RNA sequence: ACACCCAGCCGC
């Protein structure tokens, strides 16, 4: 906006305090620059009525939709703190919840269902997915409702999510089972080889992941029982035996180069 | 006795920065929003008839 | 040290422990010439 | 890139 120089950008000098031209040094503009309330408790007793009650208190109207969003965010925070999620996933969950709530398509379902569905979406989109059963453990909602709500969120908000692979769950399962790094690497190699070689058509990745856990567990000094595997994975012991008896042939090929048998 | 409340201009109660997209307002702006809300509520409730 | 002459007052000299404090002068020197101003009143801002 | 609040510290 420099005179005598049409179409000239002005360098803003936050130290010298001016707006300055890189052809002639003129200055345009002499200097540079740079909803509610709460009513608390009364201090003096002069505000109290004959029955007390202080006569002056916060009405806290703040619309209905803002109240719904605030309760939903409280539910998201107290849900994600239980499995100890980092706050980036919480903020992404809040972003998805606000987009869904302003999309105005899922009024017919409990806000808590949309909340846990957005938690699942945000856990998926960071490359650290949780299982549906892990979300169901820290939520008051059945697996059917969260599945249907997840199906409606992906249909409505028009986004694509990456398909889960077995290797994402391996670190959480081994670490929560307190297994060392060699067990981690061996189990991940077993899971990825079993996926790629095609022993398991249409099997869920959670079952073969826990099967790889059982592989790496029943080959070293430390050993884990079927019940512990089902406790940490959520898959039933029958499903572990199904995956065991179907993965057991061609065992040395699935193992890595060295494991110290 | 006041019957009209003079709202101060944006120079008296300007908006401050933070990271940027906040554009936080002065405390006078927030209280005046509250004043306008309560005054509008009273003005409608005068003929709504509580 | 300048003229090489003896000082006719025998100076008390010796080792003594000294400490360098946090307050260096390059962290305190400060000057202004029509710099930035505040929003609320258009006075100069506070502090180095 | 702020604005309050708090703390610590400097000279007299
Ligand atoms: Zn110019």
């Amino acid at each position: 906006t420099c005179p005598n120089h049409p179409d000239a950008i002005l360098v803003e000098d936050y130290r010298a305090g001016d707006m300055i031209c890189p052809e002639c040094g003129l200055v345009v503009g002499d200097r540079v620059i740079d909803l509610s309330t709460m009513i608390g408790k009364g201090t003096g007793a002069a505000s109290f009525d004959e029955f007390g009650n202080s006569k002056y208190q916060n009405r806290r109207t703040m619309s209905s939709s803002d109240r719904a969003m605030m309760n939903a965010f409280k539910e998201i925070t107290t849900m994600a703190d239980r499995i100890n999620l980092p706050r980036n996933i919480v903020d992404r969950t809040n972003n998805l919840f606000k987009q869904v709530y302003e999309q105005k398509s899922l009024k017919g379902r409990a806000n808590d269902a949309i909340a846990s569905a957005c938690l699942y979406i945000a856990c998926r989109q960071e490359g650290v997915p949780r299982t549906f059963k892990e979300i169901c453990a820290v939520s008051r909602i059945s697996k059917k409702e969260i599945g249907r709500c997840f199906k409606l969120i992906l249909k409505a908000l028009e986004t694509s999510v990456d398909l889960i692979t077995t290797g994402d769950f391996m670190s959480r399962f081994c670490s929560n089972l307190c297994l060392p790094k060699q067990v981690q690497m061996a189990a991940t190699h077993i899971a990825r080889k079993a996926v790629e070689l095609d022993l398991v058509p249409g099997r869920s990745p959670i079952s073969v992941a826990a099967a790889a856990i059982y592989m790496a567990s029943q080959a070293s000094a430390e050993k884990r029982t079927q019940k512990e595997i089902g406790d940490i994975a959520g898959v039933a012991d029958v499903t572990i035996r199904q995956s065991y008896r179907l993965i057991y042939p061609r065992a040395p090929d699935l193992f890595p180069t060295d494991f110290k048998f | 006795i006041v019957t009209v409340l003079p709202v101060p201009p944006l120079s008296v109660r300007p908006a401050v920065v933070m990271q940027g997209s906040a554009r936080n307002q002065d405390d006078l702006t927030h209280k005046l929003a509250d004043i306008v809300k309560i005054n509008n509520q009273l003005r409608r409730n005068e003929q709504n008839g509580a | 040290g300048f003229t090489g002459r003896k000082i006719t007052s025998q100076i008390f000299i010796g080792p003594t422990y000294y400490q360098r404090l946090k307050h260096m002068v390059d962290d305190k020197i400060h000057s202004r010439a029509r710099g930035p101003i505040q929003i609320l009143n258009r006075q100069p801002m506070e502090g180095r």
